[PDB]
C-alpha cells in the first residue's frame, strides 16, 4: 500500500516537497544563528569619521532598526517556506492518513494481491459505490494548484523586497542622537538566491501539477465496466505498472 | 535490496565518489554560514583610488569603531568578493544531486524501474532452480540407421517439477514482453552523456574560475559619509581553505569523469543490443540457445559485469532442450501407473493394448506395465526408445503412427529377440525409422502411406530382404507395381495384403515366385480381371477382391489348380451372374458375393456341399432354388436387401442352420416349418413385408430376442409364452 | 552477516585502529575548525627580522585597535604558521578514508564479491550438513532427503571449484590490497615524523605589512599547537601499530605461498585419500577460513574428497534397497531356482550380500559395477549374468570366482564390453555369450581367452557368427553342450564340426545351412541334435544317422521339408521326433518302425490322413497334429494306451471316436478349434483326466450329462 499507489509525477513531487522543507529549515536555522542587521548613523589622506557611540547604542539601533525598518517578508520568509511545505506535504498525505481511506485502500491492496498470486464480487458491490474518492483526488490536486499559483504570482514580487542595503529614520533620537541610519542584512543577498531556488522549486512543483491535470481531465475516468471509484484505482495501478491491470481484470470476468 | 546485482564496478565507484563529493560540500557549506568572514583595514594614502602603500615604531590611528569595522567588512564581502568563493559548496551541492539523480533515474522512474524488478526477480529465482545445476550436471553406420546415443533419466518430485515449470513459463512471459522494448538502453545512455556533458562543463568552469579565491582582496565601495575612507584592503580567513577544497574536489571530479568515459567507452565499443552467447552454448553443446535482442542483451551485459555466472544460471533456462527435458521428465512423474492400469484396454485379438494419441513423448512409466502386450503410439514427435523397454517381456506387437522414431543400442537388442510385428503409417518417407530392417524376429509388418517415388520406387524398402523371419505384410499405399523386393522376399511370406485403394495394379507375372503364401487380400486395387498367375500360388487358401470393378469372373475355372482353396470373397463389386464353373470348386466352405447385381442362385451352386458360410445381400435375388437341402453344411445365409417374397419348404431341411439374416427382404410369409431349424440361434427379419410371424419359431432350442431382429409390432402377434419365454432367456 | 570469518585477527585490528584514527582525525578537525586561531602582539623593538628583548611597570602601549590585531592575526595565521600545522586533520582524515578503502575494496569490488560470497554462502552448509558429523564419527541409518541434499552440495562443491580455482583475482586484489597499505604507511610514517616538530607554540612572523600596522615583526602564539602535537603523536603511534600488522600481513602472505593448500594432515589423519591439492585462487580462501578457525576446513574436506561421494551413494543406495523390498522382489524363475535381477540400477548394492541362498545374479545395463570381495558373503552361487555391463573385478573376487562359479552369461552390444578376466576362471561349466563379435580381420579373436575353460562342458553362441570359430574347435575336446544361434545367419562349416569327439548335444539354430553337413554324422558321442529353422527342403542324409547309436531325438522343426524319407525307419532308437512346422502332407509308413517313438509331434503341416501304423508304437505317450487337415482317429491310434498328451485342435475332425474311453492313461486333451457335434461320454471316463487338461468350448462341454460334469469338477477341485 505504500509503491504501487505512487504515480511518477507523485513522487515528483514528493521529491521536491523534500527539497523544499530542507530548504525552509536551512532558512531559519540562518535566521535563528547569524540573522542581524548592521547600522550606522547617517551624516555626522582621509581620517575616520568617529560618532562617539557606545557598543550598546550601536546594538539598540541595531535592534530598533531591523525590528521596524527590514520588511516583514525579508524576517519571515523561512517560516513562510516552512509552513507552506508543510501544508503541502500535509495534504499530500491526508489522503492515507484519514481512517476512512485506510481501510479502503488497504482492501484494494489485499485483493490486489491475492489477484497478483494467480472478494471481487463483494468488492464491486461494496468499492464501486464510492466515487468519492476519484473526486477527494480531483479536489486535492486543484488545491495544489491554488496554492502553487498563489505562491508564485504574490512571492515574485516580494523576492526582490528583500535588499542588501536599507535604511530607518527612526526616533532613537535623546538616546543615541541620531535619526536616519544607514543599514545592511548580511544574509539578505543570500536569501535572494535561496528564493530563487525555492521559486523554481515551486514552479517545477506546479508544473508537475499541471501535468496531472491533463491526467486527470483529459479522457473522463469516470467509467472504464466498473464504476469510478473503480476505474480511478484501477487507472492508478495502470499508472504505475502497466501489467498488473491485465492480472487484476481476470478475477472480474466470467 | 535486490538490486546489488545491476550495479557494475563503475558503479558504485561513482556513487562512493558521490557521496565524498556531497561530504565535503556539506562540510564547505557549514564552514562558510559560520566562520566566513572579511578582514578589512583602510588605506590612509590614495593616489588614482588605490593603496599608495606608503624611536620603535608605533600604530596607525584609523578613529573607528568596531561597529564602522562590521559594517565595512560585510559591505566589502557582499560586493569585491567573488561570486565562486561565496557559493563553492552550494554549486559543488547541487552538482552531487544532479549527478547522483542521473545515477538513480532508472530507478525511481517506476517504468523501467517495474522492468528491472522483474528481471532481477526472475533472474533471482532462476539462479536457486534446483533443477538448473542438475540440467548443468547432465552435462558412421549407427548415427545413419537411426540409432541414437544413451539418454540418462533420474527422478524428480512433484512440487519442484512444477516450480520449474512455472519458471520457464514466467521466463517465456518476460521474454516475450522484454525482448521488443529497447528502453531501458535508452535511459541509460541518456545518464551516461549527461554525465558525460555535465563533467565536462564543471571540470571547465570551475578551472576557469578557482584562481579567484585569494587570502587578501581589495575593495573600492566608495561609502565616506559613513566612515570617511575610500579603499580598503581586506583578508579571507577561509580563502586557502576554500581552494584546497576546490582542487580536491575537481580531483575526485577528474575521477568521475573518467569513469563516466570510461563507461560511455565501454558501452559504445561491445554494440550490446544482441548478446553474443555463443561461447557458453558452444562450451556446452546447448543449440537452443538464441541470441536475444535489446532491452535483454542489455540486462545480460550488467550481470555480467557484476558476475559472469548468472548468464550461465539463465541460458540453461533459456534453450528448448532443457524445457524438452524437464517436460519429459514432468511427464514421467506425471502418468500414475495406476491411471495407466484403468487405461489399459483389451483388443479384439485379447492383447492388452495402450494407445497413446498426441502427447509430448513416451511415459517411462509405462514401461513398468510387464502385462503390456501391444503398443500404439499416435502422433508423438520424432520419439526415441529407452533401454527400458526390455522390462516389457510381454510386448509383441508395436504400432507407430506418423513418428519418425528411433530407438538405442539395448532398446534395439532386445526388439531384435521380443518384437513379432510393426505397424507402420507414415505421411512421409522420413518418418520410417532405418534400424527396423535389423530387427531379426519380426513376422508382421504392416505399412500404410503412400510410399509411391519416381525414379527410386520401392528402393527405400529393399531392407524387408533382411527381416528372414517376415511372414506377414500388409500394403496401403495406392500403388501401381508390384515392389521388386516383396517379389525376392515372398518366398517366404504367408500373407500379403494390397489397399491401393483407388490405383490399378499390375501383377506382372510376379506374384506366383512366393509359392509358400496362403492368404492374398488386394481390397479396392481397381483389377477389373482375375490375372492368371493367382492360380499358380499352389498353397493359397483364401482370397479376397474387394472393391475391384469386376463383371466377368468366368475365370474361376481355374481354380482346380488350388487342392486347399477354402474361401473367395468377391464381394462389393457389379457382379450380376454367378458362373456355373463353380460347380467345380468342390472345396469351397465359405463365400461372399454380396453388394452386387444377381438376380437368380444357380443350381449348380448346390454341387459345393461343404459350404458353411454364404452371404449374398444387396442383390436381385428373389427366389431360392429348392437344391439348398443339398448344403447340409451350411450354418449362416444372409439375403438381407434382397426381393425374397417365398420360401421354399428345403430351406428347413438344414438342421444345423445356426443363423440367418433374412431381413430387409419383400417376405410377406414364413412357412411353419421354421420348428425344423433345430440349430436357430440369431434370426434376422426387421424390413419384411411379413403379417404374422410362427408360432412354431417360439420353439427354437436357441432363440432368444438378441438373435431375434425383427419389429416389435409383427414380434406382438407370438403368443405370450413366446415372449415370456424370450425374455427369460433374455434374463438368464 | 557472516563475513566476520572472512576477517583474520590482523583485519579485525587494523579495522578498529582505522576507527580510532578518524575518531581523533574528527576531533582534530572540529578543533581546528571551530576554536583555532592565533594570538599575535607586534615588537617594538627589531633586529635583523628579530625581537631584541632589550616608578613601577607600566604597560607597553601598541596604539592598534582591535580590527588591526583581528587582520595581522588572519595574515600571520595565513602566511607563517605552518601548513602541517593547520591541516594535520585533514590529512589524517584523507589518510583513514584511503586505508579504509584499501581494507574494504575487494568487499565493495562486484567481480570478487561475488567469489566471497559464493564460497562463504558454500562452507556454511558444509559445516552444518546433517552428513557431516556422521562422516567424522565413522572415521547405519539415514533420511532419503539428506542423502539426496549431500549428493546436490556435491554437485554444488564441484561446479563451484571448476568455476573459481580457474580465476585467480582475489588474491592478486589482496596483494595489491596490502602493498598499497604499507607502502602508504611508510610514506605517512616518514612525512609526518619529519614535520611533527614544526607545530610550535610561539612563531616569529615578518609579514611585511607596515602600512597598515606601521609594525614590521609579530611575535605570536597558537593555543592549540600543543594539543595538535599530542594527537599528531598520538597518531603516528597509532599508525606504527597499522604499519607493523599490515606488514606482518605482508609477511605472511609471502611466507607460506598461499596459492597451494596441502590439506594432508586432515586427509592423513582421518584416512581420506581423496583429498586433492587445490590450485590457485580457492586455496587463499581455505586459508583465511582456517586462519579464522579450522574446524571449518575440516567439515569441507569431506565435501571436497571423492571417496566421501562414493560413501554416501552406496549408503543412500542401501537405505532404498532395504532387506524387506529386496526380498519381495527376489522371485524364482522357472527353472526352479532363486535368481536376483537387477535392471537399469546405479551400481551393486551392498545389501544384496545378505543371502546364502543365491546361486543365480543377474546385472543388466548397470554401468561402472566393481565387483567387491564381498561378494565372498555368498559361496554356494553358480550362476551369474553380466548383460549389457564390463564389471571391473578385484583379485580377491577373481580367486572367489576361478573356483565357485558355474554358469556366466555375457550379453554386449559392444566388443569391449566383454571383460578379460573372465578368460582365467578354470572351473567354468555353463557359458553364454550374446551379442555380435563378428568383425573383419579380426573375427573370433574377442574370444581368445576360451582355451582356458578347460571344465567348461556348456557352451551357448548367439553371436552372428558367419563361420564356425577356431576357438570353438579348440574347446569342443572336451564339451557337453554346444549351442549356436546366428539369427537367421548363414553358418558354413566345412568340416569343422566334426572334429569335437566328446561333444553330447548339439543344436546349431537359425544357422541356414539348407542342407545338413556330413561333419554332424561323425559326432558318435551326440545323443540329440536340433536345427531348428534352418529351411531344410530334402532331409535325406537321416540315412547317415545310422552312425549315431545313442541318438534317440531329432529336432528338424520349423523348416520347408516337404516329405518325409522313409529311411528314418532305420532310426529305431528315437523317442522323440520333432518335425513340425513344416510342409509335410503325407506321414510315410515305415517311420512307424521306430516302437520307441514317444513324442511326435506334426503340427502346422498338411496332414489328411492318419495312417494305421501310427498304434503300432506302443510307447506313444504324445500326439500333436494341430492345425492340419486330420478328419477321423485311425482305430490303432488307441492302442497306445499311454498315451498321455492329444492335441487336436484346429482340425476338421467331424466325430470323436468313442475309442478315446479306452484310453485310461490320458493325462491331458485340447480339443478346442474343432467341428465337433457332440462330446462322446467316453471321455469322462478317464481317471487321470481333469477339466483343466480338457480344453473344450463349455457350450458343448455341458452337452455330457451332469453326472459326468460333476465328477469332472469335483476332479478339477481336488
Amino acid at each position: 500500500a505504500f509503491r504501487v499507489l505512487k504515480p511518477w509525477w507523485d513522487v515528483f513531487t514528493d521529491y521536491l516537497s523534500v527539497a523544499m522543507l530542507m530548504i525552509g529549515v536551512f532558512g531559519c536555522t540562518l535566521q535563528v544563528m547569524q540573522d542581524k542587521i548592521i547600522c550606522l548613523p547617517k551624516r555626522v589622506e582621509m581620517k575616520g569619521l568617529k560618532t562617539d557611540l557606545d557598543l550598546q547604542q550601536y546594538s539598540f539601533i541595531n535592534q530598533m532598526c531591523y525590528e521596524r525598518a527590514l520588511h516583514w517578508y525579508a524576517k519571515y520568509f523561512p517560516y513562510l517556506v516552512l509552513i507552506h511545505t508543510l501544508v503541502f506535504m500535509l495534504c499530500s498525505n491526508f489522503w492515507f492518513k484519514f481512517p476512512g481511506s485506510s481501510s479502503k485502500i488497504e482492501h484494494f491492496i489485499s485483493i490486489l494481491g491475492k489477484c497478483f498470486d494467480s472478494k471481487v464480487k463483494k468488492f464491486r458491490l461494496h468499492v464501486e459505490e464510492g466515487d468519492i474518492l476519484y473526486a477527494m483526488y480531483v479536489r486535492q490536486t486543484v488545491l495544489k494548484v491554488i496554492k502553487f499559483l498563489i505562491i508564485i504570482a504574490y512571492n515574485s514580487a516580494l523576492v526582490s523586497k528583500v535588499q542588501f542595503t536599507v535604511d530607518c529614520n527612526v526616533d532613537i533620537q535623546d538616546m543615541t542622537g541620531y535619526k536616519n541610519f544607514s543599514c545592511n542584512h548580511t544574509m539578505a543577498h543570500l536569501f535572494s538566491k535561496l528564493s530563487f531556488c525555492y521559486l523554481c522549486f515551486v514552479s517545477i512543483y506546479g508544473l508537475t501539477c499541471l501535468y496531472t491535470l491533463y491526467w486527470l481531465f483529459y479522457r473522463s475516468l469516470r467509467e472504464y465496466d466498473v464504476k469510478n471509484d473503480f476505474a480511478f484505482m484501477l487507472h492508478m495501478i495502470d499508472q504505475y505498472d502497466p501489467l498488473y491491470s491485465k492480472r487484476f481484470a481476470v478475477f472480474l470476468s466470467e | 535490496p535486490a538490486y546489488r546485482i545491476l550495479k557494475p564496478w563503475w558503479d558504485v565507484f561513482t556513487d562512493y565518489i558521490s557521496i565524498v563529493m556531497l561530504m565535503i560540500a556539506v562540510f564547505g557549506g557549514t564552514l562558510q554560514v559560520t566562520q566566513d568572514k572579511m578582514i578589512c583595514l583602510p588605506c590612509k594614502w590614495v593616489t588614482k583610488d588605490s593603496c599608495n602603500d606608503s624611536t620603535g615604531p608605533t600604530g596607525i590611528k584609523y578613529d573607528l569603531d568596531r561597529h564602522q569595522y562590521n559594517y565595512v567588512d560585510a559591505v566589502c564581502y557582499e560586493n569585491r568578493l567573488h561570486w565562486f568563493a561565496k557559493y563553492f559548496p552550494y554549486l559543488v551541492l547541487l552538482h552531487t544531486l544532479i549527478f547522483l539523480a542521473c545515477s538513480n533515474f532508472w530507478f525511481k522512474f517506476p517504468r523501467t524501474s517495474s522492468k528491472l524488478e522483474h528481471f532481477v526477480s526472475i533472474l533471482l529465482k532462476c539462479f536457486d532452480s534446483p533443477w538448473t545445476t542438475r540440467a548443468l550436471s547432465e552435462t558412421k553406420s549407427r548415427i545413419e540407421q537411426g540409432i541414437v546415443d544413451r539418454s540418462e533419466t533420474g527422478v524428480l518430485d512433484k512440487k519442484e517439477g512444477e516450480q520449474a515449470k512455472a519458471l520457464f513459463e514466467k521466463v517465456k512471459k518476460f521474454r516475450t514482453h522484454v525482448e521488443e522494448g529497447d528502453i531501458v538502453y535508452r535511459l541509460y545512455m541518456r545518464q551516461t552523456i549527461i554525465k558525460v556533458i555535465k563533467f565536462a562543463l564543471i571540470i571547465c568552469y570551475t578551472v576557469y574560475y578557482v584562481h579567484n579565491i585569494k587570502f587578501d582582496v581589495d575593495c573600492t565601495v566608495d561609502i565616506e559619509s559613513l566612515t570617511g575612507y575610500r579603499t580598503y584592503r581586506c583578508a579571507h580567513p577561509l580563502a586557502t581553505l576554500f581552494k584546497i577544497l576546490a582542487s580536491f574536489y575537481i580531483s575526485l571530479v577528474i575521477f568521475y569523469g573518467l569513469i563516466c568515459m570510461y563507461t560511455l567507452w565501454w558501452m559504445l565499443r561491445r554494440s550490446l543490443k544482441k548478446y553474443s552467447f555463443e561461447s557458453i552454448r558452444e562450451e556446452s553443446s546447448y543449440s537452443d540457445i538464441p541470441d536475444v535482442k535489446n532491452d535483454f542483451a542489455f540486462m545480460l551485459h550488467l550481470i555480467d559485469q557484476y558476475d559472469p555466472l548468472y548468464s550461465k544460471r539463465f541460458a540453461v533456462f533459456l534453450s528448448e532442450v532443457s524445457e524438452n527435458k524437464l517436460r519429459q521428465l514432468n511427464l514421467n512423474n506425471e502418468w500414475t501407473l495406476d491411471k495407466l492400469r484403468q487405461r489399459l484396454t483389451k483388443n479384439a485379438q485379447d492383447k492388452l493394448e495402450l494407445h497413446l494419441f498426441m502427447l509430448s513423448g513416451i511415459p517411462d512409466t509405462v514401461f513398468d506395465l510387464v502385462e503390456l502386450e501391444v503398443l500404439k503410439l499416435e502422433l508423438i514427435p520424432d520419439v526415441t526408445i529407452p533401454p527400458s523397454i526390455a522390462q516389457l517381456t510381454g510386448l509383441k506387437e508395436l504400432w507407430l503412427y506418423h513418428t519418425a522414431a528411433k530407438i538405442e543400442a539395448p532398446a534395439l537388442a532386445f526388439l531384435r529377440e521380443n518384437l513379432r510385428a510393426l505397424h507402420i503409417k507414415f505421411t512421409d518417407i522420413k518418418e520410417i525409422p532405418l534400424w527396423i530392417y535389423s530387427l531379426k524376429t519380426l513376422e508382421e509388418l504392416h505399412l500404410t502411406g503412400n510410399l509411391s517415388a519416381e525414379n527410386n520406387r520401392y528402393i527405400v524398402i529393399d531392407g524387408l530382404r533382411e527381416l528372414k523371419r517376415l511372414k506377414v505384410l500388409r500394403l496401403k499405399s495406392n500403388l501401381s507395381k508390384l515392389p521388386q523386393v516383396v517379389t525376392d522376399v515372398g518366398v517366404h511370406l504367408q500373407k500379403l495384403s494390397i489397399n491401393n485403394e483407388g490405383t490399378k495394379l499390375i501383377v506382372l507375372n510376379s506374384l506366383k515366385k512366393m509359392v509358400n503364401l496362403t492368404e492374398l487380400e488386394l481390397i479396392r486395387c481397381d483389377l477389373e480381371r482375375i490375372p492368371h498367375s493367382i492360380f499358380s500360388l499352389h498353397n493359397l487358401q483364401e482370397i479376397d477382391l474387394k472393391d475391384n470393378n469386376l463383371k466377368t469372373i468366368e475365370e474361376i475355372i481355374s481354380f482346380q489348380h488350388l487342392h486347399r482353396l477354402t474361401c473367395l470373397k468377391l464381394w462389393y463389386n457389379h457382379i450380376a451372374y454367378i458362373p456355373i464353373q463353380i460347380g467345380n470348386l468342390t472345396n469351397l466352405e465359405r463365400l461372399y458375393l454380396n453388394r452386387n447385381k444377381i438376380e437368380k442362385i444357380p443350381t449348380q451352386l448346390f454341387y459345393c456341399r461343404k459350404l458353411r458360410y454364404l452371404d449374398l445381400s444387396h442383390n436381385n435375388l428373389t427366389f431360392l432354388p429348392a437344391d439348398i437341402g443339398l448344403l447340409q453344411n451350411l450354418q449362416n445365409l444372409a439375403v438381407t436387401a434382397n426381393r425374397i417374397e417365398a420360401l421354399p419348404p428345403e430351406l428347413f431341411q438344414c438342421r444345423k442352420l445356426r443363423a440367418l439374416h433374412l431381413g430387409n427382404n419383400v417376405l410377406q410369409s414364413l412357412p411353419s416349418r421354421v420348428g425344423e431349424l433345430t440349430n436357430l440361434t440369431q434370426i434376422e427379419l426387421r424390413g419384411n413385408r411379413l403379417e404374422c410371424l410362427p408360432v412354431e419359431l417360439g420353439e427354437c432350442p436357441l432363440l432368444k430376442r438378441s438373435g431375434l431382429v425383427v419389429e416389435e409390432d409383427l414380434f406382438s402377434t407370438l403368443p405370450p409364452e413366446v415372449k415370456e419365454r424370450l425374455w427369460r432367456a433374455d434374463k438368464e
